């Protein structure tokens, strides 16, 4: 035996919900009212396609702020469609009833929706800053009716008998909470609109009486100006001077954007986007708009860290939904827009790539951020790979990518060779790897530390391996010394282990290989093991000993092996000394940096004294 | 003769559709090979809807039901791993067709079952 | 001629507003329902103070989840107060009407409010995951009435004729949207509750049919268990084993919290807080800013958000904690205060309070070093990134010294170790402990009857920067130094004796050309050949070595035996040279690395070394 | 005989108070040296309120007005630069007295004039 009942939420409370539900960001009343006012003009404007007699009443489509401090009142004039008696009553019962119905059923053979805004609350948010409201509307469908409330449970409607008539539309009177007078301030209204409601379809008019009194000069202003949405027009319909002039306005910048990428995506997302690579780096960008109104701005949702610098802007009609007006809330949306703003933005580099110098202008700016992107990506790693530019022993005073290095190497090679360290010249003409220089291959120069912090994640570039320092072998080569290798190295075999002992446990094996000519000694970090330079960096931010036989200072060792082996007296300050010398030679750290210096001055003691 | 609002949402093998009205009665079933039609009135506003599909559905394996206060519908496509740029077969400046971001994903259909 | 009218927002929409207004975080329905259920028990419980006959109907105060997949239904049992016929009707018209009125006017001579929750919407959020709802309530004020809706514009009320009776309270039947079956899953409900509604005043019961049958055995479970909110009880009423047992539960940790700081603040904020210094550092990173968020915040028992950088400055990261206020900072519908002025204040305290907590751990021999081996960094980090607490934080630093090697030392000890004849604190830094320790770098400061610290960590110098004024005392070294008369005996000869090396001074400045600024021969050294002091008001050589790593003045010892040779050869060779080419630069380069310096020009140096084995031993 | 909800908020020289009901009529003024009282009914629920102050106000320089749908009140203290830990003079487990964080600040009263 049932009994159905009708939901009946109650107002007093529901209001105080909307208004007082906090939002320590209460400037939105303006945004919301404007939006609600755009909505209105947008309505009459469309209504003229088939009947432009409707427009006669007021030929202009605009909104006009009018601060009247004298009675502490904020007027918002609009020449939109305005409401009839019933259109006030009906449409001003919360949430339900919205100027959406008006577009819900449009279905038109053109069907243009410059205007969006539902929920049907945004109006009430005026009470956030207004104690009482005064709505005066005139639609060329009824007379001038006045709708007045005080956020109560009730509202009043009266025919305006005395009070200046208006052609068509609505005027909003705000009587601000006795402190909210911040909103009668010129700068403040400019601050608010010219940041929340900048890119509206309508002129954003603001009266501002100035001061002329010597014994007032009003000015209808801020058609400024310097508003217009550069993503609403066809790319072709813009060139430089228009894209860059935009950038400057949206990013308080002084220099010209190095590049720019207008574009859209469609399907079921449907969003447009302009994005700029700036001329210089500095020491939150891609401001996001839905249907012309500012939503949020952000970094790490749309744009990965390393693309930071990219100043931009996005816009969708297909309102990602938003809990009452400040973020999508569905970060699956987020992820997608990210993919694109990357894929699209990458080809944009790939475009700037097709250039001699304007790339190096970009590469002097964002060498880092690209390298950074290599490290922190995966999918685009390879896409990003080609975009790197280093030096080489083949091209010193000259930039080089990697797609050039691949073509420079013969078929007899399969691994890309690179070294890194302190500086450009702190490796350049350094006989560290002279027996790779004279080994008919090629090595890069990675002065930045970040470089190696990326190269890490690339031990497979186009099948090619990345390798530095090091271990190597080759066939025969000229089966002549080859032939003596075992026999001649065996000459230094009573010297081999002897040298392995006075240094004890740090090395693994002490070899005397001909992969060197006259430079005394070398320290090749073992194969399948991090480079000495790699170490110097992987350690900076947190082993095998080679001897040149034909070196004049090493033949002395073979003689003294007989004149002193296991221990020594004069060859104590020497045995370790050269080991420590060849250490720094192999791009190495100041490991034990005080004992070495002391040997140096200690071996000025016998020679010149 | 009013118009309810609607909802695109491709996945792997199907498209689903959320209408929108309170306590609608007598849901008008119309499962045309390439079309969809419904004339359900709400408990008065009489709502009617017709839409040309973007592709060929399967009027065979499709369920229509009502949830609460919106009508839900669902159908399998005629392919394997493709993705509709719209629901209709035209210029989509359709006011009342909007995307259901709740169910919407694409690009990562069966590729979001991940830690 | 006016005409007043009555606002009349309309429902169909207003609902779809609440539910569909997004919140890609739709688990809250549960949180909200439980909250609404706590609210209920909280209500009857208090109602028993003056009449505990009301409790007879059901002696237990609890809530019980009961997943029934078979019909795709989520039941929420509660033994709270339950509603009468009219209490369903009335209180289930949105927003207005809330079980708040019940507390709005309490005013009581004790007046306890375990229970908060207004807005009067939270209920409708069930439709986020439920297609149809089934409310069955029984209050010992009426019979068993059934209230059923489908998010429509309407709801039905009927007297429950058949369907198991209940003692007192309410049962909620959720018929989930045909995919939301994620919520019939054991693990999921455990995930949700035991994270959103953990610290409720009531047992959080959950049925989970699970069988051990040989090929059903229900089990009223999860009274589990140290749910309990350790901030609601007096500090004195807790010691170790209770604080630490809490820590372990709220931070899935295995070791005991080194320390703990319970406390509150009152006035117009009114919030309580427990905070723990853990035994060990994670060990993860960190300043990725990607990870941190340990101090979980609750208002009136319910979980709100958890965060880092609003309450807790970066460097205090590690401090696992928890905050709670009754004075509900307000919150747009239940996920953050929204008024970050609040935030700032709680931050001040959670710092001030948390600082003294170190200052307490400070009063200790070894348990400090156990803490100092853990967070040496984070303190130092705090020195750099603060200002106000800089000094408060200053005292908390512990280094080595030439006075105490195998021994910790603060700074408030160094101030008392220095005579009145000194006003500047002297410190050096570099590579390692021993890579400076017995190094005659500053032996003529060691034997100058003062004291120098040892700053092995790079971060150290990255803080000391921001401290050129510690208790009036200046911080110095590598850089540049001066002192008064010192024993006005070799002050007296300084000018005369340095002038001995003045024809040697400029000569040495030339073969090295333009890198140095001035080549001086100062007695701030004894027998170590040469040194490279980076000029004052300029970054350290070691500082450089690092500020550069990730992206000048030349001192000579006069009494050095290898330098007296220079004065002789000045006469036997000046402006140019033949044999003293591989030498002049060589020692400059030697003394370079000596002054914590980079391998600047690292190939030419090595070549000099082996090139000066050529005449001596050949 | 219902009870309206309320609002603490010290600043430099004053305390202000926000009540809460819709369209209340006949606001019952009571400016006791140490007490506040109001019996205003709303357009029916009859609301009454009394509170013992924490300190001595100035019944002399105080304005009471109505805003909309809440009653507002305001008064100067008897000191220079001090700060009330409550509004009443008792054990504040008062359900209906809650803080107005909108106007609340303290600690930084005249101490927020920068950027
Ligand atoms: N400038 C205006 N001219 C005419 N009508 C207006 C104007 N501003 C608001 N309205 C009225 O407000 C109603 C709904 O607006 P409201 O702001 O309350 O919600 P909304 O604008 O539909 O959506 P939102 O809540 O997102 O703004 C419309 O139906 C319309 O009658
Ligand atoms: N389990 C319950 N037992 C008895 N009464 C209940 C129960 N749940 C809700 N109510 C009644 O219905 C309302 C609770 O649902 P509501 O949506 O208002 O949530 P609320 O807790 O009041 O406020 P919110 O949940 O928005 O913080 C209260 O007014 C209360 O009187």
């Amino acid at each position: 035996a049932s009994e159905t009942f009708e939901f009946q939420a109650e107002i007093t409370q529901l209001m105080s919900l909307i208004i007082n539900t906090v939002y320590s960001n209460k400037e939105i009343f303006l945004r919301e009212l404007i939006s609600n006012a755009s909505d209105a003009l947008d309505k009459i404007r469309y209504k003229s396609l088939s009947d432009p007699k409707q427009l006669e009443t007021e030929p202009d489509l605009f909104i006009r702020i009018t601060p009247k401090p004298e009675q502490k009142v904020l007027e918002i004039r609009d020449s939109g469609i305005g409401m009839t008696k019933a259109e006030l009553i009906n449409n001003l019962g919360t949430i339900a009833k919205s100027g959406t119905k008006a577009f819900m059923e449009a279905l038109s053979a053109g069907a243009d929706v410059s205007m969006i805004g539902q929920f049907g609350v945004g109006f009430y948010s005026l009470f956030l800053v207004a104690d009482r409201v005064q709505v005066i509307s005139k639609s060329n469908d009824d007379e001038q009716y006045i709708w007045e409330s005080n956020a109560g449970g009730s509202f009043t409607v009266t025919l305006d008998e005395v009070n200046e008539r208006i052609g068509r539309g609505t005027i909003l009177r705000l009587f601000l909470k006795d402190d909210q007078l911040e909103y009668l301030e010129e700068k403040r209204i400019k601050e608010v609109i010219k940041r929340h409601s900048e890119f509206v379809a309508y002129p954003i008019q603001l009266v501002v009486t100035k001061e002329v009194e010597k014994e007032e000069e009003v000015q209808e202003i801020e058609e400024l100006n310097k508003t217009k949405p550069l993503w609403t027009r066809n790319p072709s319909d813009i060139t430089q001077e228009e894209y860059n002039a935009f950038y400057k306005s949206i990013s308080n910048d002084w220099e010209d954007p190095l590049y720019v990428k207008h574009f859209s995506v469609e399907g079921q997302l449907e969003f447009r986007a302009i994005l700029f690579i700036p001329k210089r780096a500095p020491f939150n960008n891609i401001k996001l708009y839905v249907r012309r109104v500012f939503i949020t701005d952000e970094a790490e949702d749309l744009i990965p860290e390393w693309l930071s610098f990219v100043k931009g802007v996005v816009d969708s009609e297909d309102l990602p939904l938003n809990l009452s007006r400040e973020m999508l809330q569905q970060n699956k949306i987020m992820k997608v827009i990210r993919k694109n703003i990357v894929k699209k933005l990458i080809e944009a580099f790939n475009e700037i790539a097709e250039d001699s110098e304007q790339f190096e202008k970009f590469y002097s700016a964002f060498s880092k951020n690209i390298k950074l992107g290599v490290h922190e990506d995966t999918q685009n790693r390879a896409a990003l790979a080609k975009l790197l530019r280093y030096n080489s022993t083949k091209s010193v005073d000259e930039l080089t990518s990697l797609t050039d290095y691949v073509t420079r190497m013969p078929e007899h090679q399969k691994n890309i060779y690179y070294i890194t360290g302190e500086s450009l010249k702190a490796v350049e003409k350094s006989p560290f790897l002279d027996a790779l220089k004279a080994k008919n291959f090629e090595v890069l120069f990675l002065t930045d530390p970040i470089d190696e912090y990326a190269f890490t994640q690339l031990k497979e570039f186009e099948g090619k391996t990345l390798v530095d320092i090091t271990k190597d072998f080759e066939l025969e080569e000229t089966d002549e010394e080859k032939a003596e290798r075992e026999k001649e190295i065996k000459e230094y075999e009573p010297l081999t282990k002897a040298l392995k002992e006075i240094l004890g446990d740090q090395v693994e094996k002490v070899v005397v290989s001909y992969k060197l000519l006259d430079a005394p000694a070398a320290i090749r970090t073992g194969q399948f093991g991090w480079s000495a330079n790699m170490e110097r960096i992987m350690k900076a931010q947190a082993k095998t000993f080679e001897i040149s036989p034909k070196s004049p200072i090493i033949k002395e060792l073979k003689k003294r092996v007989d004149e002193g082996g296991a221990q020594d007296k004069t060859v104590k300050d020497l045995t370790k000394l050269l080991y420590e010398t060849a250490l720094l030679t192999s791009g190495f750290s100041l490991d034990e940096p005080t004992s070495f210096a002391s040997r140096i001055n200690r071996l000025i003691s016998l020679g010149l004294n | 003769w009013a118009q309810r609002s609607s909802t695109t949402d491709p996945e792997r093998n199907y498209v689903l559709i959320t209408v929108s009205i309170a306590d609608c009665d007598a849901p008008e079933l119309t499962i045309k090979p390439s079309y969809i039609e419904l004339k359900a009135q709400s408990k008065v506003h009489h709502y009617q809807l017709h839409i040309d599909l973007y592709k060929e559905i399967i009027p065979e394996k499709t369920m229509h039901k009502v949830a609460n206060g919106y009508f839900l519908k669902l159908y399998k496509k005629d392919l394997e791993s493709e993705y509709w740029p719209r629901l209709t077969k035209e210029k989509v400046k359709y006011p009342y067709i909007k995307t259901d971001f709740d169910k919407w994903v694409d690009a990562d259909e069966q590729d979001e079952v991940e830690a």
